[PDB]
């Protein structure tokens, strides 16, 4: 399974916001990359 | 009688090298903690020391688009498109306020007159930032999550980092400069240059968690004049006189700095899911052998002493080629520098009992208002015992 490879690996959690405490909600202004 | 474990302010110095004490991960690759996100774990750099001059090196395909730099922005999904696999960019989080302000990467100006922001030296802000930074999830509710970061002491940059992989190879998985074709991902990798990056500092967003604990608790800097060492048999053995060190010829002190953290016994979290909590072969001294030759002498074993020799720079794996405190890490106010002196006037030359199996003993004392600590000859009569 190639998530659980990744995963392994440290691939991230798919995600588009963070939260910082200075300057708050933070967002992907475009769409993120993908697959293949 | 170890004079390096002697008092309190010998004990914290020396502490200061324990990388599985105070770092606690993987070095090479850190991947220390597991979090979740929408019911999945994830696998999250978790070290508490700063990694001086680790950046994670790229092999995408040699032409446009591609510029083979970590600290690049992701990739969008139009760039993707535009330019085939592997994917384009790098590992730089790209992320704004709806006002268009980028979490990533962070001028240290901003930070430095900010009240959030409690740390006293500009590398700790950058930690503190991260610290501060945790992902949202599929609900939008915050996570325990936190992103990876590199400062650039150069630029005065704080970066997150959208990747937290360090390390990814086999052909089955990513591409060497483009080959094989169809696939997503270029391979990567850390490392240190001899020349190269020397500015940037990598971490886990958890060294910001303390700030300013740093500063007191990790080996920042390369250590001039000294071997690292262990006690044993009553003198400091430096790692030259212990069975499994490994010692290789090198050019130049640079070399043996990127060693400490390329050998392939270097504490790593790299797979099954290992956890290193920082032991491995992290430590490690040039120096010029007694026929001029320079070598580099690469241990697992924490030191708790050291040996004396004006030629010789102690390093870690987590900690950087240079010699000296830069501005970034000493407070708008640790004892790097002043740990280590005495005055002749107090400090007698003291010789330990005869280790009989080398015929070596300990000597201790003070020359340039240093400590100087050396093995020498037994005495005449104790070499009988011998
Ligand atoms: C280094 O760290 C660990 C945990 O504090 C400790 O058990 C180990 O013996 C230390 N080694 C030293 C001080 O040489």
């Amino acid at each position: 399974d190639i998530v659980q490879h990744m995963e392994d690996i440290g691939g991230a959690p798919p995600v588009s916001c963070v939260t910082n405490e200075i300057l708050g909600v933070t967002c992907a202004p475009q769409a993120i990359a993908k697959a293949t | 009688g170890n004079p390096f474990q002697a008092n309190v302010e010998m004990k914290t110095f020396m502490e200061r090298f324990n990388l599985t004490h105070h770092h606690q991960s993987g070095i090479y690759v850190d991947l220390g903690q597991d979090k979740e996100v929408d019911g999945t774990l994830y696998r999250e750099p978790a070290g508490l020391c700063p990694i001086w001059g680790k950046h994670i090196e790229l092999q995408q395909p040699d032409r446009p688009p591609y510029r083979n730099n970590f600290l690049e922005d992701v990739p969008t999904e139009k760039e993707y498109k535009q330019s085939g696999n592997p994917l384009p960019g790098g590992f730089n989080l790209n992320f704004v306020t709806p006002s268009g302000q980028r979490i990533s990467p962070f001028p240290m100006e901003l930070l430095e007159k900010n009240s959030n922001i409690k740390a006293s030296t500009d590398l700790g802000r950058c930690a503190e930032f991260a610290f501060k930074t945790v992902a949202m999830d599929k609900n939008n509710k915050a996570t325990k999550y936190r992103y990876p970061f590199v400062y650039d002491s150069k630029k005065r940059l704080c970066h997150i980092l959208a990747v937290s992989m360090q390390l990814m190879e086999g052909k089955k998985y990513c591409s060497v400069k483009g080959e094989p074709p169809d696939l997503t991902w270029y391979c990567f990798k850390p490392r240190k240059s001899v020349t190269e990056n020397h500015h940037l500092i990598y971490g886990s967003a958890y060294v910001g968690e303390n700030p300013d604990a740093f500063i007191s608790k990790c080996p920042n800097q390369a250590l001039r004049g000294y071997r690292f060492g262990v006690w044993k048999k009553g003198r400091c053995l430096d790692y030259t006189e212990l069975t499994d060190t490994v010692i290789e010829r090198v050019e130049s002190k640079a070399q043996c700095w990127v060693k400490t953290f390329e050998n392939d016994g270097v504490a790593s979290d790299q797979p099954d899911q290992p956890h290193s909590g920082g032991v491995g072969r992290n430590y490690g001294f040039y120096y010029v052998d007694t026929t001029g030759e320079g070598k580099c002498a690469l241990s697992d074993q924490v030191p708790d002493c050291l040996v004396s020799d004006s030629a010789a720079v102690s390093y870690t794996a987590a900690g950087s080629l240079s010699e000296e405190t830069p501005n970034f890490i000493i407070p708008s106010n640790p004892t790097p520098e002043t740990a280590l002196q005495c005055t002749a006037d107090k400090f007698p030359d003291s010789f330990g009992a005869c280790d009989v199996q080398a015929c070596k003993r300990q000597k201790t004392s003070c020359v340039g208002g240093q400590i100087q600590s050396t093995s020498v000859d037994c005495t005449a009569d104790e070499q009988n015992e011998c």
